[PDB]
């Protein structure tokens, strides 16, 4: 008896507004919350992308604003990292190297654009030797404004990114799919 | 002293066409011998003959240039590009700038008569 | 001698620019047969040196201007005589 | 300067009474006027499609369910071009939102396997009906369904059965619907073809590797959908995008093995055992072959000769044996150099050990 | 008495019928010495004697020095030639 | 329970056979060195089985710890080409391999006995049938083990061999220097 009907519900709420009410739902919420706790408390960017305006990023590694207190560690290599920070000017002589480093990163992976020269080209927007935005190469999740963005702006941007991953659905979406 | 890199030639402006003929021919020969290296180093998706065809096209571009100084400039620029390519300085993009043709046909309508250009406001 | 001209005349007719499909002979000029311009005369010595797995110098890859000179230079046994 | 290679004119007019004036030369900043909607741009084919649409400034509405698979689409165009909505076939308002302001709609929905929330029927029939009813309500000018090759309303394969029912329902609500019927697509990061023959530890065929088909490069099918979205001659029509050369499974595998320079592993164990092993692997959460696909291993490609083809769009579809090098060179191991002899005498001149 | 004789014989045969490289030759020498030491230590246990273990420890010393000298000699060969081809010594 | 640990020696024999065949058949020599390490481990196991763990450990800290480190230290730095095991190249040795195997094994087994008739010399080697009684006496008073005994005899009764092994090790220092290090100055 081959299927030839469908009880497909309407009015099924969307993921943003999907509250839990079943034990499977609370369970998947707990597993997602733990995975996201892991993703938040260990937030390791790669040393690449920090060309120009590295001073303000190094000041977030400094005493007054310790990034390591949030579990941030900068790594030499993509393969161990999750996050890329496209600080500074993204020139046309460098974009392919950037895309290599981004494809080399293992999923899950995010991107956070620190500064104006990397968001929309900023000051050198009309130059011959510039990518007018790092969007053109890689997909960006958070845009920090500034030139050079204050250490506090970078920390706040990381606290917006932690929020993005914290309201992420890893298993609940599979229970939808 | 700051010594020259691998395949560097000293810039020397020949006073005659008969010597630059020889230098250009050596450059063409080196490009051809090195084309398989240009296929290995850059992850290329076509033939070595197609590279040699493009090289012949690029040398036919300026085949009819009789001003000696401009020829010396062209030869120096070509040796620069050979040094850029054979040493793995260029990446794939900067190399396949020279091979637009190999990439897939860009769309359908490629105007070649007037009326299509007018309908596309390109006339 | 037949070990060479056999592959030589192979790569000459493999070179499509020759307006004659079948005019390759010893004492066939690369130039005044008009089979080739000056660039093709280098494309051919290139295809020959790589056919035989060798690399000819500059002065002598200039001196190679006909089939007799090519067979006589491969005769020196660099490799793959 | 850049070009509008997709458009034949700059002033176009939809069948819904909208005028669409093009602006620019056809680069990142240009606008085609159009507004489309692609229900599976997150996937293998829809990704190449949105890339080709948004390269020229066509506004692209991209319904998504996972926020993280999609991000690789925002790159494909300027700001404001690519627009995202969270959607689900079990919510109707979401579908009306996605299709409201669209001149074009593109349905790429369909899994090669069943799930707990979606059987083959619910996703290939009811989902098509929901989208069709919204395409009809809002009277969208164009609708471009994609329904799998070999589709037939009643068939041993439930997949092809549903795919055939999705065809007739779409065309029985939206008479002006265009239907495409691609054959097995191949390319970089494909689902079940070259990445599998190049990565899977061992293949299996309940038949022999004998199922006949005409495969096709996915970029060309994306070119086809581009050349159909804008050509209004293709209403109430049907297409068979199959490809010039007929290839049996064993032929493809031998070319894959030749190009890879590694011996692909194939087994050829019978039907019921493989069908059972697939059925038991459908309980783990990750996609795997499903009982209905080994059923399709016995169903070669019957081509419908009454439907349009590539040559009705001025296309020259590509050949597998040429492209396999580009697609499989990454898995090429390239063990070492050939025939190291006649190199001792050359190596003898160099200094190998410094002091 | 068995295991030592077997490793010794198989390693002599793989030393003799190696048409491939040289590191197999070094390895087969070391395995031959191993099998000898096992033969000898088995006999030394069964007799409850010490001369066997003395000769065994001496073999270990001498075999390590053997490998040191052999792998300097190989390095000399490589100095001059640059490649240790499959059928060269 | 008792007889679960009865055939461990036969297991090690079978495993040593395997590792030898694998050393001989492997493509890349690095793998052959890894199998040699497996063989030295199996030997160390067998030595523990027969009551000599001290030599098991001396092997693991000498052979594996130094010699095999060095073998990898060489093959990592040298361009040691190869020729993968084949049938066109190595099959020709099968008759000679087989004859050599049979003769060398039967001779290596007959050699250890003093009987005059040949066949009985091998049938004596195959007589591993009877168990060895172990009695307990009370004459050993100290805590002397094998290493202490080795030190006593090596440093008293056989001092000369020690004072010659010092010179063997001087060769191990001085020859490799002379070979590798060019005293141009
Ligand atoms: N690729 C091929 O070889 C062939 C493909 N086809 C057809 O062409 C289309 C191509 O898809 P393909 O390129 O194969 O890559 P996919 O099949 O992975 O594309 C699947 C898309 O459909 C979406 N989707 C699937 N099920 C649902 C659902 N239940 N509710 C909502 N969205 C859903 C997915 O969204 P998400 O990714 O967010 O889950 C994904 O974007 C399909 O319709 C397929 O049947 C036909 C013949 C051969």
């Amino acid at each position: 008896p081959r299927v030839s009907s469908s009880s497909m519900p309407t009015d099924f709420p969307l993921p943003s507004q999907q509250k839990p009410n079943s034990a499977v739902d609370y369970t998947l919420t707990t597993l997602d919350a733990v995975a996201n706790w892991a993703r938040q408390g260990s937030f390791w960017p790669v040393t690449f992308g920090l060309a120009c305006c590295a001073v303000e990023m190094m000041h977030v590694s400094a005493p007054r604003y310790d990034q390591d207190r949030l579990g941030i560690i900068f790594r030499a290599s993509p393969r161990q990292s999750d996050i890329m920070i496209v600080a500074g000017t993204l020139t046309n002589k460098m974009a392919p190297v950037l895309r290599q480093v981004y494809d080399q990163m293992p999923e899950p992976r995010w991107v956070i654009s620190m500064g104006s020269c990397a968001n929309g080209g900023g000051y050198y927007h009309f130059s011959y030797s510039v990518v007018r935005g790092c969007d053109r190469i890689v997909p960006v999740d958070v845009y920090v404004p500034g030139c050079p963005p204050t250490s506090e702006a970078l920390m706040y941007g990381v606290f917006q990114l932690q929020r993005k991953m914290r309201n992420t659905k890893i298993t609940r979406m599979w229970y939808r799919k | 002293a700051i010594i020259a890199t691998a395949f560097a030639e000293t810039v020397k402006f020949s006073g005659s066409k008969q010597e630059l003929q020889k230098r250009t021919l050596a450059l063409y020969r080196q490009f051809l011998r090195g084309a398989p290296t240009f296929a290995d180093l850059y992850e290329v998706q076509f033939s070595i003959p197609t590279i040699r065809t493009k090289i012949r096209q690029e040398f036919e571009r300026h085949r009819f240039v009789d001003d000696l100084s401009i020829q010396n400039v062209l030869y120096a620029k070509g040796h620069m590009e050979y040094q850029e390519c054979i040493n793995f300085w260029k990446q794939q993009a900067q190399f396949l700038k020279y091979f637009p043709e190999e990439d897939d046909i860009q769309g359908r309508h490629q105007p070649s008569n007037f009326v299509d250009k007018f309908l596309k406001n390109r006339a | 001698r037949p070990d060479a001209e056999k592959r030589i005349a192979a790569v000459l007719e493999s070179f499509d620019k020759i307006s004659n499909p079948a005019a390759i002979t010893p004492t066939a000029s690369f130039a005044k047969d008009l089979n080739l311009d000056s660039l093709d005369t280098v494309e051919v010595v290139v295809a020959i040196e790589e056919e035989f797995g060798i690399e000819i110098p500059d002065k002598e890859a200039d001196e190679i201007k006909s089939v007799n000179q090519a067979v006589e230079y491969i005769l020196a046994q660099p490799d793959a005589k | 300067m850049n070009s509008f290679e997709n458009l034949a004119q700059d002033v176009n007019i939809t069948r819904s009474g909208k005028t669409l004036i093009a602006k620019g030369t056809g680069g990142r900043s240009s606008r085609t006027g159009y507004t489309a909607t692609v229900f599976g741009a997150n996937g293998f084919l829809g990704s190449y499609l949105t890339a080709k649409l948004a390269k020229h400034g066509t506004t692209v509405v991209v319904p998504y369910r996972e926020e993280m698979a999609k991000r690789h689409l925002k790159v494909t165009g300027d700001l404001g071009v690519v627009n995202f909505l969270e959607m689900d076939l079990r919510n109707l308002e979401s579908i009306d939102e996605a299709v409201r302001h669209s001149d074009i709609v593109v349905n790429l929905i369909g899994r090669e396997y069943e799930t707990k929330n979606f059987n083959y029927y619910d996703v290939h029939v009811e989902g098509a009906r929901r989208i069709a009813e919204a395409v009809k309500k809002h009277n969208i000018a164009r609708y471009i369904h994609v329904s799998a090759f070999n589709a037939e309303i009643d068939s041993p394969s439930e997949f092809n059965h549903t795919k055939g029912l999705g065809e007739q329902v779409t065309k029985d609500i939206v008479p002006w619907a265009t239907i495409v019927r691609p054959a097995p697509m191949f390319g970089r990061e494909d689902k079940w073809f070259l990445d599998r023959m190049a990565r899977s530890p061992c293949l299996v065929s309940a038949n022999k590797f004998q199922e006949t088909s005409n495969p096709v490069h996915v970029i060309d099918v994306a070119a086809a959908l581009e050349r159909i979205c804008f050509d209004d001659s293709t209403v109430a029509q049907t297409f068979e995008l199959y490809g010039p050369q007929k290839f049996t499974q064993k032929q493809i595998i031998d070319m894959v093995s030749e190009t890879l320079r590694k011996e692909v592993r194939h087994i050829e164990l019978p039907k019921a055992l493989y069908q059972a092993y697939t059925k038991a692997t459908q309980a783990i959460w990750w996609p795997t072959y499903s009982p209905d696909q080994v059923e399709r291993q016995f169903l070669s490609q019957k081509i419908d000769p009454s439907a349009k083809t590539f040559n009705d769009l001025d296309l020259t579809p590509m050949e597998l044996p040429d492209l396999m090098f580009k697609l499989i060179r990454p898995y090429r191991v390239n063990t070492f150099q050939h025939d190291v002899s006649q190199l001792e005498n050359k190596e003898k001149t160099f200094v190998h050990i410094l002091d | 008495m068995f295991i030592g004789t077997i490793i010794l014989v198989l390693s002599f045969l793989g030393f003799v019928f190696n048409r491939r490289n040289i590191i197999l030759a070094f390895i087969c020498l070391e395995t031959m010495l191993l099998g000898i030491n096992l033969i000898l230590l088995r006999n030394s246990v069964l007799f409850d004697d010490i001369s066997g273990s003395l000769f065994a420890i001496v073999i270990i010393i001498l075999a390590g020095v053997e490998s040191a000298i052999g792998l300097s000699l190989l390095v000399s060969y490589y100095r001059l030639r640059g490649v240790i081809n499959s059928y060269g010594i | 329970m008792m007889y679960l640990t009865y055939y461990f020696i036969e297991i090690t024999i079978f495993l040593a056979i395997l590792c030898t065949i694998f050393i001989i058949s492997a493509k890349n020599p690095m793998v052959s060195i890894l199998y040699m390490i497996a063989l030295f481990v199996i030997a160390a196991m067998y030595l523990y089985l027969i009551g000599l763990g001290i030599f098991s450990l001396l092997y693991i800290m000498i052979y594996i710890g130094a010699i095999a480190v060095l073998f990898l230290f060489i093959i990592t730095l040298l361009d040691i080409n190869s020729t993968e095991l084949s049938v066109k190249s190595n099959i020709r040795d099968l008759p000679l391999v087989l004859i050599s195997l049979i003769v060398l094994t039967i001779s290596g087994l007959m050699i250890y006995s003093n009987d005059s008739i040949l066949i009985n010399k091998l049938l004596e080697a195959f007589g591993n049938d009877y168990n060895t009684i172990i009695t307990q006496d009370w004459f050993n008073i100290e805590n002397t083990t094998l290493l202490t005994t080795i030190g006593n005899v090596l440093l008293t009764n056989n001092a000369f061999i020690l004072l010659v092994l010092a010179i063997v090790l001087l060769l191990g220092i001085i020859g490799p220097i002379s070979i590798t290090m060019k005293h141009k100055e």
